[PDB]
């Protein structure tokens, strides 16, 4: 009962987007979405490795992953790799 | 720090011309930059703005003003093209984080540049 | 000393939260407001399956309007989502989450640098971000913790409520420990300023900031003395029915069921709630008025009795020669060009009554009495 462009949750039948089906983030109550599926940078700035994403070097190291690939939360807790 | 227009200059009816906003202290990806035209007596009005992370224009300059980033440079261009008279102005650009979708045409941005003089006979 | 607002007849909460219920059938991304879920699920009401398609609503205009739309949501507004995540027992997670909070530190790092000076939005919205991030116990930088430490210019009571809410998160999760000496001598700071605003009526500088200053207040323990006269103005002002506001009425719902924005660390989402169940002949006559532009307007403009501010300037454009733009807020219709002139930085346009009088409620709440006067000021802030 869903319009053409969103995806209806089989159990809670709510609406989502198809943008959100299949993108490994569960966003309806059972996971219907997840199942049956399958310029450079500034002075004290920092790349993400595998993204073009800047991140200021202070966000290195805080607990959150602010990079999509993670990489600025990677080498914490040890010198270096 | 701020952004710095240059580009403007005298031009005829008919002509073209290429407005520079240069852009220092800003992150890459993050900012929606915009270009604004004051002229004289005359509120400022929303001409051009490049999107954040995709493109909109005023309707009065639909099919002549073309907006554009320089990958080396951090730069945008607003690329003019057929001159009439009433785009004789000042131009500035700006700069704002909204990361919504698109950029907005409404003259709420939180850096503005010098603005840089174009006229036209 | 301790601060209690006393137990009270379902009936108060009761009406209180039937001018919530109609919002909650408004789901346009114009209207949605996170506050108001937050202040539902924090209350002793509640909306019953409403409350999910809210949240869903939420959700989905927030999601696809930041990481894909016709303007908006704002970044303050996006703390408020986050709110509404801890209001649902969730922490904001996935990577549609991580990349939502790297945008509201993106925020607060821009504010940061433009200080270097005044933030582009306000102070408040400065902690309500830092607030939000400490409750998914994401840390932001000790020098973004620096700029709100610092800012206790002069500010009103709810920016101070706002900034305590933000350092008590930082204090409580022992989080930026680099400064720990200094949030505490700004909880502290905070607390002695909310009291010196006290109006003799016993508000903590306005009806309004008294649920704010209220939550913040609750949490760290002259104090219960202003506490008594602060429930008393409250209550009073209850009776007379002062909160119509969605998003006053919002803050206010969680004091009166003794919680606070605080209270989001350590979400409560089986407590039970009671379910909340769903003209005039007269014509007055308001002269509105505007000075701070030359020549003055002032027109005398006639509409129905029980009118709101908003209906007068309605009327005063349709009979010719005035206009006003609105932009639309989570508090309603906010004024942002009269006559032409738009609000500048570090401007507004302030509602005035007679005398000389700053109202206390927006275009679309105040109603004005046969006879008011009113005034659109053009003032820096
Ligand atoms: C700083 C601030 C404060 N303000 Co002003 C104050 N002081 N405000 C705003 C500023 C806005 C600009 C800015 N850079 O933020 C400021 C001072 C210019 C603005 C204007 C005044 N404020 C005044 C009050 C009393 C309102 N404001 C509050 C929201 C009071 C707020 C305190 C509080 N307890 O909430 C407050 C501390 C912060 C608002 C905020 O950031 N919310 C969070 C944000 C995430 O949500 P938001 O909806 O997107 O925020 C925007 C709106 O709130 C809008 N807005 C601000 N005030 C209002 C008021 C109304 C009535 C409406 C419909 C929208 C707004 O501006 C924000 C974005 O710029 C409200 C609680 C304050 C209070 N303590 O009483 C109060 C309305 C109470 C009610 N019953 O609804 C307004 C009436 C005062 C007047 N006499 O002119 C007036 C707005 C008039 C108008 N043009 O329509
Ligand atoms: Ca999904
Ligand atoms: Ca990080
Ligand atoms: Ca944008």
């Amino acid at each position: 009962s869903c319009p053409p462009t969103k995806f209806q949750c089989r159990t809670s039948g709510l609406c989502v987007p198809l943008t959100w089906r299949c993108d490994r983030d569960l966003d309806c109550s059972d996971g219907s979405d997840e199942e049956e599926c399958r310029l450079a940078c500034l002075a004290g700035e920092l790349r993400c490795t595998l993204s073009d994403d800047c991140i200021p070097l202070t966000w290195r190291c805080d607990g959150h992953p602010d990079c999509p690939d993670s990489s600025d939360e990677l080498g914490c807790g040890t010198n270096e790799i | 720090r701020q952004l710095v227009e240059s580009g403007g200059g005298l031009v005829q009816p008919g002509g073209s011309l290429r407005l520079s906003c240069a852009a220092s202290g800003f992150t890459p990806g993050i900012y929606d930059i915009g270009w604004f035209r004051q002229a004289p007596g005359k509120e400022r009005e929303g001409v051009s703005c490049i999107s954040s992370r995709s493109t909109n224009y005023a309707d009065s300059v639909k099919g002549r003003f073309i907006i554009s980033r320089d990958n080396v440079k951090n730069t945008v261009y607003l690329q003019m093209n057929s001159l009439e008279p009433e785009d004789t102005a000042v131009y500035y650009c700006a700069a704002i984080y909204q990361p919504s979708n698109g950029c907005v045409l409404r003259p709420e941005y939180s850096y503005w540049g010098k603005g840089t003089p174009v006229t036209v006979s | 000393e301790m601060c209690e607002i006393p137990e009270m007849d379902s009936h108060l909460v009761e009406k209180l939260g039937q001018h919530l219920l109609p919002w909650m059938d408004r789901l346009s991304l114009e209207h949605l407001n996170p506050s108001i879920y937050v202040g539902l699920r924090l209350s002793s009401l509640q909306a019953g399956t409403k409350e999910d398609l809210y949240l869903h609503s939420l959700k989905l205009g927030y999601q696809q309007c930041l990481l894909g739309c016709q303007g908006k949501p704002s970044m303050g507004q996006l703390a408020l989502y986050l709110l509404a995540l801890r209001a649902n027992c969730e922490f904001v997670r996935g990577h549609k989450g991580d990349r939502l909070v790297s945008q509201l530190k993106w925020f607060l790092e821009d504010e940061k640098r433009a200080i270097g000076g005044h933030p582009h939005t306000s102070y408040y919205q400065y902690g309500l971000g830092i607030l939000a991030l400490c409750l998914h116990q994401k840390r932001v930088h000790d020098s973004v913790v620096d700029k709100l430490l610092y800012a206790v210019g002069h500010h009103s009571v709810d920016t101070a409520a706002m900034a305590g809410l933000a350092f008590t998160c930082l204090k409580r999760s022992n989080f930026n420990p680099g400064r720990r000496q200094r949030i505490t001598m700004a909880i502290r700071t905070v607390q002695e300023e909310i009291l010196k605003a006290q109006t003799p009526e016993g508000h903590f500088g306005n009806v309004y900031s008294t649920p704010l200053a209220l939550q913040f207040l609750m949490t760290s323990p002259e104090l219960g003395t202003a506490c008594l006269k602060a429930r008393v103005a409250l209550l009073a002002s209850l009776q007379d029915g002062a909160f119509q506001n969605a998003l006053m009425i919002s803050q206010l719902l969680p004091v009166l069921n003794h919680k606070t924005y605080i209270d989001l660390i350590f979400p409560d989402c089986l407590a039970p709630r009671v379910m909340l169940e769903p003209q005039t002949q007269e014509i007055i006559s308001v002269t509105l008025q505007v000075l701070s532009l030359l020549p003055p307007y002032r027109q005398s403009i006639s509409v129905l009795a029980g009118s709101t501010v908003e209906d007068v300037l309605k009327k005063a454009h349709e009979l010719g020669g005035f206009t006003y733009e609105t932009q639309a807020s989570l508090s309603g219709p906010y004024l942002t060009s009269v006559m032409g002139k738009a609000a500048g930085e570090r401007e507004f346009w302030q509602l005035l009554r007679d005398p000389n009088t700053p109202l206390l409620q927006g275009i679309a709440d105040y109603r004005p009495k046969d006879g008011e006067t009113i005034e659109l000021r053009l003032v820096s802030w």
